[PDB]
């Protein structure tokens, strides 16, 4: 769990490696609030914080 | 997209110096030089003196596989400190040798990609395959006793390894 | 044949923008490596930069502006984020570690070889960590956060009266142009696309203001174009450029994303056209400051600048690559040389020439005899 | 056991030279000499040169086993062919270097002993446990393509061979 | 400090005497090697020597002799067979493939050496090829085939009235006696076995003849003689030898099959005892001419001649071998020196001062004043 510093405090970003079957060695990105909630898409993490941010241009995959 | 004027927009414009006035900069401060385009050397000499660089370098790792210590030693880092070794020896062969095996004993350079354990070299390639390239976590979490630029130069230098074929 | 300088620092390759990002600093390392290996770092004065300090970015720059990027780190991201925001440091300019370094080095090198330029010890000097032109007095922008164009040109104009800015970068160079928009000293010249591109200034009637009116030059361009096409707009601009406003200097900013198949780019130079380009201003015989820019295809930007080094120094080199660190980088050809692509040039020589010719008239404007 | 007198067995005496006369010795048809003893260069420097000389060695046989190769580039003939491009090239370090990097290009010397073929060796150590330390038939019947002297030299070296444990 | 010329020719090591022989020539080799590892070869005026033609051999040697030598191989053994028995080359003195060659170098290598002492470029000068000192006029014997030793010393005489010959070998150095026995200008002093053993000259009566009595110095020994004894008898004889002979020019032999172990050698001493003649010698400053001659445990032979050499260059060098190309030749222990053995001394004190005595009446003589 990084810190993603572009998003407010607290926000942490994670690349997990998937370990087996059609996209093995692929990954999934995921993002947690300060309190520990887990997003797993733009629109999602979006919706959560709403005009706090605005990420048009935010890059999901890299957290830049 | 839109072009702004003001005094927080346009830079103060500098005026030209006086015929008596001086602009005042130590160049020293700004500039240290690493090799004179001028020197009594010729490309031959310099050449040679780079086969030589490579030699002592593959004889020096061969002091603690054979292609494989040439091709270390023919890496650029032993070239670019080949190069460095004329110029702080001001272009002279003989006095620049004398630089490469200081005492009777060779000097070895090795980047990051050659330096790394066998063991280093295998967290790399489990942190990445896990974190994709995010090179801090990978520190972090992987390889927190390297410094993160080092982790870097490694990381490209890795990219042409033979072995390496993400490709198809 | 021209005296070259060249300003490298190992630690440039290194910094890193951050997962995801495409401005990839190691593209000048792997230029670095070519010219070790072509021959040409050999035949130039390479010179390690100094770090410049906020003294001299302060010369153009907010003295609160630098002070928050000496400051800021990826600790202190979320302490800051108020400030953050003024300064335009995210979405597409992150926060990384070594920033302020990086910033240092870039900054470093195009000021040393001004100075260079100006106690007349060299004809050209080369920078290509330099270049970086979208940058604001007040804010990053672009992935640009110092313009050492800016600086770099300030010093200059201690010593010359005029001072020429090209800049060949697929993007506009605005933050060149706002720095000197109400000065005649210096004129910046800048061939760009155009509409639905970053970063949405810089049309044909982008003129300057006060002073400075008739001294900013622009060409807007739509996608595909040629090296035929370019060639045959960027020379009779130039020449009426220097025609008209006869500078003592000359800088031009070497983007290479304005090559065929960038990442970020639309247009279809070859490196040959490009450094055409490089070759006709360096023709003109004025003290140059080559510097780059743009560029995120690395394989295609290291054989540019690798080549366009060569270009300033009038040596030959083969089209066959040397090997190097970096040698399988380069495809299953390990050439130097790229073709351009059947993408489709969107920019009709109706077209141009309406846009050629408002530009020679904005261009009479100015004093002669 | 007894020694003799007469013409037929003492020499003629030679006779002592005049002040005025000379012995009449051409110089050139008795010697040729192989290394001066007082040289602009110090014992660090001809050391040096040493080790560089064995470096190229080393790197030239990796041009077509890494302490292999250094051991063999370390070996005498090396050395002793380090000490006479010395000489030749009037004890200049900077010029004595180019002759062992020619054209860019490292030199080779090779003794006998690493010379040999793997099955000239072979040869060799079927026709010593046969023809014992008899060189000519030795040649003759098993090596005829080589000369006597070559395989002499050979017989030296390879006697202080590891693989060879005659002792116990 | 004294300086050296060392003669030497690559070859020599390599030419074979035969198959069950004791002489092998390899052992210069060995010494040569040494020689440049414990840094001596640096040290001193290294030459190679020309090869020396029938024209200088027969300076003392037949016209006929050297012409069967030059003539002979083993092709044509069968055919000479006649004259094989008239020049004595056959069971201790095999006929072998490049034997001329070798005579040549042995020859070159002293001869070369006595010009150089003679023209003054050097006071001592080192040939351990040579000493071949059982050779005739007219045939071979005790492994020599041309005196190397007279031919050198006939050149001396050209600058040099008296000219001293010592000979430390075990044999009697009976071919230059003979050569000599009837000369004052040449006075050769032998220290060997005697009593069963080769060649069955040199006895304490052994004076010489005509104007060369009182001339042949001979001291007869038993076996089993120290470092001590030798020492002790060697000294105080050869200062008598300077003090009544008077020469201007020394020739030592150095024959190393006096040391201890030595295969057909019957005498204890060590590489210490046996320099200490050389340094001895050495001492009265003149020129002088290191030759080698007998030794048959070679692997002392190389020891020996390494560290006579050194004594020349009166330098020092560590008892521990350097690493060489035949390092593994030298035992388990890799060491310089020897130690002598349990071996008996039977040269009591009463038998030596006897013979002693007689040689310094012997010596007496001469003319002095
Ligand atoms: O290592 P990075 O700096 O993140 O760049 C890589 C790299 O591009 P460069 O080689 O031009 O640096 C990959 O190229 P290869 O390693 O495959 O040669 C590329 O893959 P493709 O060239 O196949 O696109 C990949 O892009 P992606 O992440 O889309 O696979 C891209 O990473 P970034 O896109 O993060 O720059
Ligand atoms: O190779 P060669 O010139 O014929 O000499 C060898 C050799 O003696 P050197 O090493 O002193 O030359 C042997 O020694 P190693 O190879 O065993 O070390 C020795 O064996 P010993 O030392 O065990 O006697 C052997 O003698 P032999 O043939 O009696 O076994 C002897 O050969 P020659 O006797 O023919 O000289
Ligand atoms: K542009
Ligand atoms: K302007
Ligand atoms: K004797
Ligand atoms: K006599
Ligand atoms: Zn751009
Ligand atoms: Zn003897």
């Amino acid at each position: 769990r990084m810190d993603c510093p572009a998003l407010p405090p607290g926000w942490k970003k994670e690349e997990v490696i998937r370990k087996s079957g059609l996209s093995a060695g692929k990954s999934d990105v995921y993002y947690f609030s300060p309190s520990g909630k887990k997003f797993r898409s733009k629109p999602q993490l979006a919706r959560y914080l709403g005009n706090t941010v605005d990420l048009s241009s935010f890059d999901f995959r890299t957290g830049k | 997209g839109e072009i702004r004027v003001g005094n927080r927009y346009q830079a103060d414009i500098t005026d030209l110096l006086k015929e008596g006035e001086e602009d005042g900069r130590d160049q020293s401060r700004l500039e240290t030089q690493v090799w004179e385009a001028h020197n009594p050397l010729t490309d031959k000499q310099i050449d040679q003196f780079l086969v030589v660089a490579r030699s002592v370098g593959t004889f020096a790792r061969a002091l603690d596989s054979l292609h494989m210590s040439a091709a270390a030693a023919s890496r650029d880092i032993t070239l670019f400190h080949a190069m460095d070794t004329l110029h702080k020896n001001i272009y002279d062969i003989s006095k620049a040798i004398s630089a490469l095996v200081p005492q009777g004993g060779p000097v070895l350079c090795r980047d990051e990609m050659e330096e790394w354990s066998a063991s280093e070299a295998n967290l790399f390639e489990e942190a990445l395959e896990k974190y994709g390239k995010d090179f801090t976590d990978i520190q972090q979490d992987f390889l927190p006793w390297k410094s993160l630029t080092s982790i870097i130069e490694y990381y490209y230098m890795w990219k042409t390894t033979d072995r390496y074929v993400q490709q198809k | 044949r021209r005296k070259v300088c060249y300003y490298y620092d190992g630690d440039v390759g290194n910094y890193y923008y951050g997962q995801g990002h495409p401005m990839k600093p190691h593209r000048i390392r792997m230029t670095h490596n070519l010219l070790l290996n072509y021959g040409l770092y050999r035949k130039m004065e390479i010179y390690r930069p100094h770090k410049a300090n906020a003294e001299e970015m302060t010369k153009y720059h907010s003295d609160d502006y630098i002070k928050f990027l000496r400051s800021i780190r990826p600790d202190n991201m979320s302490e800051y984020s108020k400030q953050m925001q003024r300064f335009n440091v995210g979405e597409d300019c992150p926060v990384f570690d070594g920033l302020f370094e990086f910033c240092q080095l870039s900054t470093g090198g195009s000021v040393a070889s001004a100075v260079k330029l100006n106690k007349q010890q060299t004809d050209i000097a080369v920078n290509w960590a330099g270049g970086l032109h979208h940058a604001k007095k007040s804010e990053a922008s672009g992935f640009c956060y110092v313009n050492d164009i800016v600086l770099a040109i300030l010093e200059l104009l201690k010593y010359h009266q005029r001072v020429l800015y090209i800049d060949i970068d697929i993007h506009h160079g605005d933050g060149v142009e706002e720095a000197f928009y109400t000065t005649d000293r210096v004129m910046t010249v800048s061939f760009h696309k155009y509409g639905e591109y970053f970063p949405g200034t810089g049309d044909l009637r982008d003129i300057g203001a006060g002073k400075g009116k008739y001294y900013a030059v622009n060409y807007p361009l739509r996608d595909g174009i040629d090296d035929e096409s370019y060639e045959a707009i960027f020379k009779p601009v130039m020449s009426k450029v220097m025609e008209m406003f006869q500078p003592s200097a000359v800088v031009l900013q070497c983007g290479s994303d304005s090559l065929s198949g960038d990442r970020l780019g639309c247009f279809n130079l070859t490196i040959k056209g490009h450094a055409k380009c490089v070759e006709f201003v360096k023709s003109f015989n004025l003290p140059m400051l080559m510097l780059g820019g743009g560029g995120y295809t690395i394989r295609n930007v290291a054989r540019c600048w690798t080549y366009e080094t060569a270009v300033a120094l009038d040596t030959e080199i083969p089209n066959e690559l040397p090997y190097n660190d970096y040698f399988e980088y380069f495809g299953p050809d390990f050439k130097l040389h790229i073709s351009p692509s059947n993408m489709t040039n969107q920019n009709t020589n109706e077209y141009l020439e309406k846009i050629k010719q408002r530009l020679f008239e904005n261009l009479r404007m100015l004093p002669h005899a």
